């Protein structure tokens, strides 16, 4: 699918929410990974508008409470995932042409995401 | 806690040898789970402290299963069957309706604080597929479009799940197709 | 990879907030000994990111 | 063709015949029987002595009879009148205690410089050579330096801040005797020959 | 039917489910007025331990929760006490989709079980029993505790039960849902309250188990079935089935079929009798049948399949196995792909993570393959891929879960191959029509 | 004592010592990722599969660590069915394991790394190259998380050996590490902060991959480059 473009612009969005939340709540942001296919890129063209494959909001003592990973450029069955550790939550945001970025069928928007984050924060984080 | 509940502890510590202490983790965890509707870290520090092993051990044991919730849950923790038998009778479509009615993802709680949704694998009530179990109180056997919408609309109105009326029957141990 | 031992690389840990290297580890010291150098392309081939790429010069002394 | 009467003979006389399936054949002759054997080769139509390699088996990982073994390559020069192309190696074990060995100066003229070299580089005193003297190495370096207990000798590579690299500890390639960096080698890394 | 022979007996009578469906069935005293604990009263003071082996050893009752070294034999390996109190663990965990037979034994005839465990207990020289009931059955666990309170009060469990020096008790131990606890070695960890993983199989439950001490594990059905055995006889028993597979068995069924449920049938009954005569005939025409458990290869819907006798020694030979007799019938309003898709998405959930072959291989490789095929971003190449993965997994795992997760997908490529090749080669997802009633 | 035969060489080897050792004793060689000296085997990595005849080859391939020797047994390392299976397990282990080698500090001495080049590569002499067959999205979780002033944990790296948890349970007797979720999500984590043991540090060497590394010496010079000087401790009377 042509989903590729549409996912990536959404991925920037997703990050954006995380940065605000980080300064807002008094919890840090931490880049985890960068795309292999950017480091080891070596003459290739480029499409991805950021370089961050995984990133997280941490309690402040280095344990994460919220993980966020996009699928890398090449691989099939692309998705964006979220996960709360220690509480087995594995969320699969897909993109659907004709809706937006959806968790299955429910639209993911900022309010949604922020609420999810605070329920995460409150259970798992000690900060 | 279990500070003022020392008979319950005494009961479960009596069931097992004095060196089989780690056994106590299964019942004790499940007690905390029911009474507050979830287990928060501090609880796990107590369970640990009691049973004579480090927190980290108990964290590992606790996190193994799939009943427990380590985030807040609604009043009616909906544990929807979604394994083969149930799938084949259309558990899929139930799960669409339920989730889109309540409006929440998993790990989220309905704005009321009455409804969490959650998948689970088989419950062993295949004859009466699809089926859901609401907390530790017996299975809402069958779920016809009516029975679902009835269950919800009733539950929002504060009844129990056995006092909300439900069309049809669902068998004792053999059933007949409606 | 080099057969003169001509490349001295002191690595260092990337500051998380101001990068100079895409990954997370970088080159705080990179010195290369030209007098010992033999001219290869084994360097260039080995650096898996294609970072070091032999030039166009000869006018040194 | 010429080769065959050597093979059947070696088998007859109890001289082993080592063989790689690489188009090389070695024939192991002891020291005593060498001279006369080597005489027979010259008669037998092996004109041309190509190589003399001194081999040091000090740290080889499978056992070996004696420490030093030299190996000659004798050839029958094809295109010449009795040219044939019958080319084969001869290996001759030599102890570490006594380094004696028969010269072949009187059976080829190639021998003259080559056998001198092997004296210089490995410690092998060649019996009856018209001349031995050190050649490649100056007379001011003791030992026959191409042996395997002898330091290659290294000198720091030098860089601006006062940083040096000692050559020998960058070197990451590991000898097959060595244990390797992890607990043990196995598999491919004790040798791998890609299937044909 | 005829002497020491399979097929529906014309003289049959229900035994185990002689009250089930009716109520007053968990009054101790109701049970008592139907010969409750009679069979125990006789046996403990009269018969020797050896006989309670031998009797069952002749009855020939092989395993009960899906295969098993003959009930009779599994019991011979005990040491018969060298300072170690034995433990009898009833595996009343009943995951395995489509299985739900044991459920009703606890809910409706608990006191049957309790007696069986008193019998069994005495045979293997035990003095403590754990019943590990599934983590999703509350009703069953209440109803079981209730029976144990009754029985414990009046001295049908307790000290000095009928003049012997056995004193044997049971405890309920509520699980918490995790299929892997179903395997007998995982279970020992579960009770001991350590994370569910298996353990090494060169020892067997018999020589070490729960806190080191010799355990014997049996499936609930088997344990209940010890009571008729000791009452009526191996001679009464023997009339049914082929030789060494005997007793009746609670075949159960689910999925589309006009009667779903439990049919207490004599052994050796065919699919035909079960599916038509008993289960009222089909709904939609059946595409394939998953014969017992869910850890079995599917068998196509065919006459030669339908007429196959259901037994552990004819279905052995028909290239599948037989789990708990819990058939699932698969209709043609879904494709086989969606059936195995859903099944192996179950196993990926119930992978435990310890084994490499099943961590990365099934729950990491396989799920994603199915998903790719069955969304139709497919390639022909994938069916070559998927097929070729299978022999690396089958052989080698540290626990028999994996081999149960490959076999259905193994089987579906031996017989039904075409359907997979169809959806891939034309690149189209599954057709999912309505199925919600 | 007992006659064990590995391939083409026969060995004596005292009875009660598992197959694995008899293999290595014979000079033939097989992988390993879950066992280690002084720890305890519990076959788990499922690497060390050989084939066994006692003679009559079995339809089941024993994991060398968890099966004892038996007299007159033949054990085969180099056999076509074996080699195939080894290729397999290597391939599975690498399936999820973040591509990060050059920047990993486990360098030229990453036990996974060394096994791969020894045994690896899946079926096909080649005329067209074969590399990976995964093409879905990898596992992604947390990495480079300090657990303590002396141990950094890059969780995602792990291959789920049991060596460290196993070590902790047996050896210092303090329990401070164990796996968390189940199925594929599994990851080692702690609920004690500072990692409190007087023997925390051993996990750095023991962990086969590069999951548990010694923070005090992270990023200072690549693994191979260091000059390795054997000597003796002098800070305490042992
Ligand atoms: N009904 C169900 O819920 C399920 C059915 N299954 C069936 O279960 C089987 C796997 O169960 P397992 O217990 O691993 O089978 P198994 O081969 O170990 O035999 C079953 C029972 O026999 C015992 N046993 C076997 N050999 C013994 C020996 N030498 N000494 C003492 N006891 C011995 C085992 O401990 C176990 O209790 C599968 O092959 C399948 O047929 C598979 C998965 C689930
Ligand atoms: C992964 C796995 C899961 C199992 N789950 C169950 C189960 O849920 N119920 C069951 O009765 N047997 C189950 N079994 C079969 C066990 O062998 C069974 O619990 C035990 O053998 C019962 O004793 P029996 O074999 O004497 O009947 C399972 C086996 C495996 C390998
Ligand atoms: S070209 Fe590079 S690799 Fe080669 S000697 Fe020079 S510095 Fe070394
Ligand atoms: S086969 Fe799977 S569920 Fe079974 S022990 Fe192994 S990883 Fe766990
Ligand atoms: S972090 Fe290391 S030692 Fe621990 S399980 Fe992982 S690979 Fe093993
Ligand atoms: S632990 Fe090993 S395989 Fe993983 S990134 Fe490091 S060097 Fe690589
Ligand atoms: S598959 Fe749903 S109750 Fe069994
Ligand atoms: S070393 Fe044998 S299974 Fe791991």
């Amino acid at each position: 699918a042509s989903s590729e473009r549409e996912l990536y612009e959404a991925w920037v969005e997703l990050l954006s929410w995380m940065r605000e939340y980080a300064q807002a709540k008094g919890v840090r942001f931490e880049k985890e990974a960068d795309f292999p296919d950017f480091i080891y890129r070596m003459e290739r063209p480029y499409d991805l508008p950021t370089t961050i494959m995984t990133a997280s909001l941490s309690d402040g003592l280095g344990e994460p409470f919220l993980l966020a990973d996009v699928s890398p450029r090449h691989a099939k069955l692309k998705r964006i995932g979220l996960r709360l550790p220690r509480a087995h939550i594995h969320l699969h945001a897909h993109y659907e042409p004709g809706k937006g970025l959806v968790t299955g069928k429910i639209p993911l928007t900022k309010e949604r995401f922020f609420a999810l984050a605070d329920r995460a924060r409150e259970a798992l984080a000690f900060a | 806690f279990f500070d003022d509940k020392q008979d319950f502890l005494e009961e479960t510590f009596a069931k097992y040898p004095p060196e089989g202490r780690r056994a106590a983790i299964m019942p004790l965890l499940r007690r905390v789970q029911q009474e507050e509707g979830w287990i928060r870290p501090e609880r796990i520090e107590e369970i640990a402290r009691l049973v004579g092993t480090t927190p980290t051990e108990v964290m590992g044991v606790a996190s193994f299963y799939s009943y427990y919730q380590f985030v807040p849950t609604g009043k009616y923790h909906l544990q929807v069957c979604a394994t083969l038998s149930c799938k084949l009778a259309g558990a899929e479509e139930l799960w669409d309706y339920l989730t889109e009615t309540l409006g929440i993802g998993p790990g989220e709680v309905t704005p009321d604080g009455l409804f969490s949704v959650q998948k689970v694998e088989c419950l062993g009530s295949c004859h009466t597929a699809p089926v859901i179990q609401v907390n530790d109180e017996p299975y809402v056997e069958c779920v016809t479009r009516a029975r679902l919408e009835a269950l919800l609309a009733g539950l929002r109105a504060g009844k129990r799940l056995e006092e909300i009326e439900l069309p049809g029957k669902c068998g004792h141990h053999v059933h007949e197709v409606e | 990879a080099c057969p003169a031992y001509a490349i001295y690389v002191e690595p260092a840990e990337n500051d998380p907030e101001n990068p100079v290297s895409a990954g997370e580890r970088y080159a705080k010291v990179y010195e290369i000994n030209m007098l010992r150098c033999i001219f290869c392309g084994l360097c260039e081939e080995a650096c898996p990111t294609g970072a070091i790429v032999l030039g166009y010069d000869f006018e040194m002394a | 063709m010429r080769l065959e009467r050597v093979l059947e003979e070696a088998r007859a006389k109890g001289y082993p015949i080592e063989d790689n399936g690489l188009g090389n054949l070695w024939v192991v002759l002891p020291r005593e029987r060498f001279k006369e054997e080597m005489a027979h080769y010259k008669a037998m139509g092996f004109n041309f002595l190509a190589d003399i390699v001194g081999l040091d088996y000090l740290t080889y990982p499978d056992p070996r009879p004696e420490r030093f073994a030299v190996v000659y390559e004798l050839v029958s020069l094809p295109g010449w009148k009795d040219g044939d192309g019958s080319r084969f190696f001869v290996r001759v074990y030599v102890p570490e205690e006594d380094p004696r060995l028969p010269t072949v100066t009187d059976l080829w003229g190639s021998a003259n410089f080559l056998e001198r070299e092997v004296y210089d580089l490995f410690g092998i005193v060649f019996e009856g050579h018209p001349d031995l003297r050190k050649i490649l190495t100056p007379e001011d370096l003791e030992g026959h330096p191409l042996r395997k207990d002898y330091p290659l000798g290294e000198t720091p590579t030098l860089f601006r801040e006062g940083r040096y690299i000692i050559p020998a500890e960058f070197r990451a390639a590991l000898t097959g005797k060595d244990p390797g960096l992890t607990f043990y080698k196995g598999g491919s890394r004790k040798g791998y020959r890609s299937l044909w | 039917t005829g002497p020491i022979l399979s097929g529906l007996d014309p003289r049959f009578e229900r035994t185990l489910y002689a009250h089930v469906g009716k109520e007053g069935s968990w009054t101790l005293d109701y049970y008592l007025r139907h010969g409750g604990y009679e069979t125990a009263k006789r046996v403990l003071k009269e018969k020797t331990p050896d006989e309670v082996i031998e009797e069952v050893k002749r009855s020939g009752l092989r395993g009960r929760g899906g295969a098993g070294f003959p009930t009779g034999l599994k019991w011979s390996f005990m040491p018969k006490d060298d300072g170690k109190q034995h433990y009898l663990i009833c595996n009343a965990d009943e995951s395995e989709p489509g299985s739900f037979k044991d459920r009703y034994i606890l809910e409706d005839v608990p006191h049957l079980l309790i007696e069986g465990m008193i019998l069994a207990g005495y045979a293997i020289r035990a003095t403590v029993g754990y019943i590990y009931v599934r983590g999703e059955y509350r009703r069953a666990a209440d109803r079981l505790e209730q029976a144990i309170k009754e029985a414990r009060a009046r001295g049908y469990l307790g000290k000095n039960l009928f003049g012997t020096d056995f004193s044997f008790d049971l405890h309920v131990h509520r699980g918490a849902g995790a299929y892997i606890c179903g395997e007998e070695t995982a279970l020992m960890n579960s009770l001991e309250g350590l994370r569910a993983n298996p353990r090494l199989k060169p020892p067997f439950p018999a020589q070490s188990g729960l806190w080191g001490k010799p355990t014997t594990i049996n499936n609930v059905e088997t344990l209940a079935s010890v009571v008729p055995i000791m009452e009526r006889g191996a001679d009464w028993f023997a009339q049914m089935g082929t030789e060494q597979s005997k007793g009746m068995k609670l075949y159960q069924i689910s999925g589309p079929v006009k009667r779903p449920g439990v049919y207490e049938l004599p052994m050796g009954t065919t699919f035909r009798e079960l599916i038509y005569e008993w289960a009222g005939g089909p709904l939609e025409p059946i595409q394939a049948i998953i014969p017992g458990g869910s850890s079995t290869p599917p068998l196509p819907f065919t006459e030669e399949v339908l007429d196959t006798p259901m037994s552990y020694e004819h279905l052995q030979a028909k290239g599948s196995m037989l789990g708990t007799g819990g058939v699932i019938l698969i209709p043609e309003r879904v494709s086989m792909v969606d059936a195995m898709w859903n099944l192996t998405r179950f196993y990926a959930h119930e992978s435990c993570g310890k084994c490499t072959p099943c961590r990365e291989g099934v729950a990491g490789f396989m799920v994603n393959l199915f998903a790719k095929i069955g969304t139709g971003q497919g390639e022909e190449k994938d069916v070559e891929n998927l097929e070729a993965l299978l022999p690396l997994i089958e052989g080698r795992s540290f626990c028999p879960l994996a081999d149960a997760a490959v076999w259905p997908v193994k089987g579906s490529l031996r017989h039904f191959k075409d359907q997979y090749l169809a959806l891939a080669r034309e690149k189209r997802p599954v057709p999912r029509p309505s199925l919600w009633r | 004592m007992v006659r064990v035969k590995v391939n083409d060489r026969i060995v004596e080897v005292p009875p009660g010592t598992s197959v694995m050792d008899a293999v290595f004793h014979a000079g033939y060689d097989v992988p390993l990722f879950c066992s280690e000296k002084h720890l305890s085997p519990i076959g788990a990595c499922r690497m060390c599969l050989v084939r066994i005849g006692l003679i009559q080859w079995q339809p089941k391939l024993a994991a060398s660590c968890v099966t004892a020797v038996a007299d007159g047994m033949v054990v085969d390392t180099l056999s076509d069915v074996v080699r195939e299976a080894q290729a397999g397990m290597v391939e599975f282990t690498l399936l999820n394991h973040p591509l990060d080698c050059p920047t990993c500090d486990k360098g030229g001495a990453c036990e996974l790394q060394d096994r791969t080049v020894e045994y690896g590569l899946y079926e096909k002499p080649l005329e067209l190259p074969v590399y990976t067959r995964f093409e879905f999205t990898r596992r992604h979780v947390d990495k480079h998380h300090p657990l303590s002033p002396f141990v950094i944990l890059d969780r995602e790296r792990c291959i789920h050996c049991k060596r460290c948890v196993r070590y902790f349970e047996e050896v210092p007797g303090d329990e401070v590490l164990d796996f968390i979720e189940r199925g594929v999500h599994t990851f080692i984590g702690t609920m004690d902060f500072g990692l409190p043991s007087g023997f925390s540090g051993n996990i750095t060497d023991i962990c086969p991959v590069g999951a548990l590394l010694d923070l005090t010496a992270r990023f200072r010079a690549r693994n191979w480059e260091m000059e390795e000087t054997p000597t003796t401790c002098a800070l305490c009377p042992v």
